[PDB]
């Protein structure tokens, strides 16, 4: 999920946009 | 790209997502 990929690891803005509706 | 946690994560999702919102 988002915490594992973006908080624990690092995610690009392209991977973050995956969590938008 | 750095670690984005808690409140900073939601603010970054606010700006990336805009009007779409986030699931």
């Amino acid at each position: 999920g988002i915490v594992e990929q973006c908080c624990t690891s690092i995610c690009s803005l392209y991977q973050l946009e995956n969590y938008c509706n | 790209n750095q670690h984005l946690c808690g409140s900073h994560l939601v603010e970054a999702l606010y700006l990336v997502c805009g009007e779409r919102g986030f699931f």
